[PDB]
RNA sequence: CAGUAACGGCGAGUGAACAGGGAAGAGCCCAGCGCCGAAUCCCCGCCCCGCGGCGGGGCGCGGGAAAUGUGGCGUACGGAA
RNA sequence: CCGGCGCGCCGGGCCCGGGUCUUCCCGGAGUCGGGUUGCUUGGGAAUGCAGCCCAAAGCGGGUGGUAAACUCCAUCUAAGG
RNA sequence: AAGGAGUCUAACACGUGCGCGAGUCGGGGGCUACGAAAGCCGCCGUGGCGCAAUGAAGGUGAAGGCCGGCGGCGCGCCGCC
RNA sequence: CUCUAGUCUGGCACGGUGAAGAGAC
């Protein structure tokens, strides 16, 4: 078959060789380090909880998920957000379980 | 009122225009004016061309201009780094650099690192000490008939590729260009909708076996 | 030249050849393009059909440079390349076919409208129209694709 | 801000130029300006390059 | 270093550690006057990422500015206009109380040139600022060059013509697609260069 | 670009930006994170010089600032050992 | 008369780099963002600014000109100068 | 007696004169007393307007006829070289 | 007709320390 490149399509565009380069050093950032991780979860056990994720805990014990989830997304904003601070909030309530029973 | 037959204008003329007018009655005098600067710039660096540093080969993006080529801000850092230059000394050279470029291809890429290679080798340079030569520079027989170069270094033209009168072969003849323009917009246009039907195909027919 | 107006010949006569009955008063109609609806509504119907309403869709960033597209008719096609390539193909009896380029020339589109001369051709261009394309499939010829 | 300047198309201009220029070596145009040049050897008045000396 | 764990401790004021501690420095400053001298910085961290260097010339003053909207300085009620312009008590300032702050701390103290402000506490009815200012005459500014550029007269009064962080956030500026309307200059250096008519030598 | 996309009792009217061609073109520094014996800064007394934009070196078991952090390396183009 | 452009000398500083591996380290919080209110913008289910309330995260966050969910991409690194 | 009232700028329409002509235009920039003028640039024609329209938009985008051979329909038609 | 000072009323915040009791799912 005979084929051209084209600029409508699936594979659309002039064509040339992609070289690969090192990733761009202002990308990294948010990644976390062994030290700023210790930093936090110290802060962490030294504060405690927040009023309303202590509130959001109470309501994640007796698995109401969707209710702790609307109740997160009403306290701090957008979606994503909430499903990551849920997220983060149920995996310290198992890790108090795991810590408690033996 | 509205004559008989014409355009209907809006004129933006409502508010305080008579305030801010901008005559051009000193355009002949900005003109000298930057001529003299330009001059004195240029008689102020008296071997280093007058343009300035060197600019690189560039692409222009959206698609209007995407087949033209331009002068841009600066090398970049790979590109440099390919032709061996270091980044904290193209600068005392004449090599105009810009850390914020990417280099997404291979072929301006080798076309910048051919243009620096092109300008180490035109580059004549003058001793540190005017008494004592050293080891990285010009000789003197090259710094007397060392000159001041007029308009931009190594200016960028746009070359198109010429191509023989070729004969058409049975397989060029039979290339239906607007079929594949219809067909190709067609399958981009449909086609996640088409994988959409193929899973909902594959998750009906897979309950059958349970 | 100001000698050459018609106030230069209004001097004498009182109204100024804007009449005695009627005065030159201010804005009699009102300002601008006042009174499209109310007033000025026959003007507005008799010569500036469809003014007022909304139709279709909007586009909020509509860059024009995403939809640049410029089109080149096959009569203007042979005007793209030098005189000595067509004399050449002419003259040519390998039948070798000059390639033109018309994104070289500044073209993304070929249209088909006018005739092409029996010689063989090799068009590169952007999009091709399928009039465009046949017209140079009959008088025998490629419609080379580029992106 | 009135329209002090005025444009005038460049193939214009050098059309004047041509004009004016074709209208200096004929005798009658001369002196209908007025030029006394009843002694002048030639209309198309050509010296050596030492005046510029 | 431990500035670390105090920047990461002020970003859980939700805590009971931050909630006593916020409360008690609210009900301190709220004993004190509109404006006085801190003698150090009370958050030190983030005076040191503003700028504050613990050196001789650089002050540190403490200040509260009253809360709310701005009320239209007008009789009883009586603006007098269009329907448009009647609103007086839902309107609001265009400059944030920490820019209020600023410039009623670099007013007071006009020999000084102020450099940022940080937020120390509030409650209803104040908020609760502290402003670092420089004396561009202390030798230990002068001599030093990373720091001299603050003594020159072009930095007079940053915090009064909107050169300081927080004034700077009002004006609307910076890169992007969301703030073309202070092209240029400023808000009203686009609007002059947008309305001036050009007017050429041969149009 | 453009009186355009858009806003507007979508009426009167208002109304940018990107790309492109030029004028000019120059880039940088902290905090943090770390390592160096605070390795840093200001003032007063004396000696000589400069001295009309108050500076230079030498002394002072002289005084302060600063460990609640000054200076050197180092800043997102990565950096340090 | 003043200043620039230079040379020699004295008294000082500064005691310096590049490349390939290996081991480490890396970020600005009542701030972002969300709701609501008022002004503003061409910005239209909210362009920018501000008051009040809520209030963060770190394969994070912002942007991707129609609100929202899922999934990929692209592009920068805000709240210091 | 003296002064005293359709002006100037922008936009549009139509007519008229000039130049070039499917092109045309340097107005912005640059080069080189009157002269702040004039001249020149063409890989400075970017860009404007014209050379293509239509649709809300995705998009599409400006004569055909005869003959021979082949395939199908039941002498004509369709498709195909 | 369309607004507006002031005023009445509800919510959130400043805004805590305990005792009881009545509650909905
Ligand atoms: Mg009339
Ligand atoms: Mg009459
Ligand atoms: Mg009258
Ligand atoms: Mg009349
Ligand atoms: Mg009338
Ligand atoms: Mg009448
Ligand atoms: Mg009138
Ligand atoms: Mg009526
Ligand atoms: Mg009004
Ligand atoms: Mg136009
Ligand atoms: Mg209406
Ligand atoms: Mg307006
Ligand atoms: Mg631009
Ligand atoms: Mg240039
Ligand atoms: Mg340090
Ligand atoms: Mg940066
Ligand atoms: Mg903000
Ligand atoms: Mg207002
Ligand atoms: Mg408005
Ligand atoms: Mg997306
Ligand atoms: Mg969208
Ligand atoms: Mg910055
Ligand atoms: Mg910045
Ligand atoms: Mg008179
Ligand atoms: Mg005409």
């Amino acid at each position: 078959a005979l084929r051209y490149p084209m600029a409508v399509g699936l594979n659309k565009g002039h064509k040339v060789t992609k070289n690969v380069s090192k990733p761009r050093h202002s990308r990294r950032r948010g990644r976390l380090t062994k030290h700023t991780k210790f930093v936090r979860d110290m802060i962490r056990e030294v504060c405690g909880f927040a009023p309303y994720e202590r509130r959001a805990m109470e309501l994640l014990k007796v698995s109401k998920d969707k209710r702790a989830l609307k109740f997160i997304k009403k306290r701090v904003g957008t979606h994503i957000r909430a499903k990551r601070k849920r997220e983060e909030l149920s995996s310290v309530l198992a890790a108090m379980r795991k810590a408690a029973a033996k | 009122a509205p004559s008989r037959n014409g355009m209907i204008l809006k004129p933006h003329f409502h508010k305080d225009w008579q305030r801010r007018v901008a005559t051009w009655f000193n355009q002949p005098a900005r003109k000298i004016r930057r001529r003299k600067a330009r001059q004195a710039r240029a008689r102020r660096i008296a071997p280093r061309p007058a343009a300035g540093p060197i600019r690189p080969i560039v692409r222009c993006p959206t698609v209007r201009y995407h087949t033209k080529v331009r002068a841009g801000r600066g090398f970049s850092l790979e590109e440099l780094r390919v032709a061996g230059i270091h980044k904290k000394v193209a600068r005392t050279i004449g090599i105009s650099v810009d850390p914020r470029r990417r280099n997404k291809s291979t072929e301006s890429l080798q076309a910048n690192v051919q243009r620096l290679k092109e300008y180490r080798s035109k580059l004549v340079l003058f001793p540190r000490k005017p008494s004592a030569p050293k080891k990285g520079d010009s000789s003197a027989e090259e710094l007397k008939l060392a000159t001041q170069l007029t308009g931009p270094v190594m200016p960028i033209r746009n070359v198109f590729k010429k191509e023989k009168a070729r004969v058409i072969t049975e397989e060029e003849k039979n290339f239906k260009a607007f079929a594949s323009l219809r067909m190709a917009r067609a399958n981009a246009r449909l086609f996640g909708i088409r994988a959409k039907r193929a899973k909902e195909a594959a998750e009906q027919d897979v309950e059958k076996k349970k | 030249p100001s000698r050459l107006r018609k106030t230069r010949k209004l001097r004498g006569h009182v109204s100024h050849g804007h009449g005695r009955i009627g005065k030159h008063r201010k804005h009699p109609g009102g300002r601008g393009n006042a009174g499209g609806m109310h007033h000025h509504r026959i003007n507005f119907d008799k010569y500036h059909p469809g003014y007022f309403g909304k139709v279709g869709m909007r586009h909020y960033h509509l860059k024009r440079n995403q939809s640049f597209c410029p089109t080149v008719n096959l009569d203007k096609l042979w005007t793209l390349v030098s005189e000595q390539t067509r004399v050449n193909a002419a003259k040519n009896k390998t039948g070798a076919a000059p390639i033109i380029d018309v994104v070289r020339s500044g073209y993304y589109k070929v249209l088909g409208k006018g005739k092409l001369p029996k010689q063989p051709v090799i068009v590169k261009a952007k999009f091709f129209s399928r009039r465009a394309e046949e017209k140079i499939k009959g008088v025998g010829g490629a419609c080379v694709l580029v992106a | 801000w009135r329209r002090w300047h005025r444009r005038v198309n460049t193939t214009q201009k050098r059309y004047a130029i041509c004009s004016a220029l074709a209208a200096s070596a004929l005798p009658a145009l001369v002196m209908s300006k007025g030029h006394r040049i009843e002694e002048v050897p030639e209309l198309p008045l050509v010296v050596e390059d030492k005046v510029e000396g | 270093g431990a500035y670390k764990y105090i920047q990461e401790l002020w970003r859980k004021k939700q805590s009971d550690v931050m909630r006593f501690l916020l409360r008690v420095r609210c009900w301190q400053y709220r004993q004190l006057s509109a404006l006085h001298r801190a003698p150090r910085p009370t958050r030190p961290d983030k005076a040191r990422r503003l700028g504050y260097k613990a050196k001789q010339g650089y002050v540190i003053y403490r200040i509260r500015v009253r809360r709310g909207g701005r009320k239209r300085p007008v009789p009883k009620g009586a603006t007098y206009g269009k329907p448009v312009h009647h609103g007086v008590n839902q309107l609001k300032f265009a400059r944030s109380l920490q820019s209020v702050a600023e410039e009623r701390a670099g007013r007071h103290c006009g020999a000084l040139r102020v450099l940022n402000s940080y937020w120390v506490g509030e409650d209803s009815t104040y908020k609760f600022f502290e402003v670092i200012l420089i004396d561009p005459f202390h030798k230990a500014i002068r001599r030093n060059p990373d720091t001299q550029w603050i003594t020159k007269p072009v930095h007079k009064h940053r915090e009064m013509r909107g050169l300081t962080s927080a004034g700077r956030k009002s004006r609307g500026l910076g890169k992007g697609h969301k703030f073309h309307h202070t092209i240029g200059g400023s808000r009203r250096a686009a609007w002059r260069r947008r309305n001036t008519l050009q007017l050429h030598r041969y149009r």
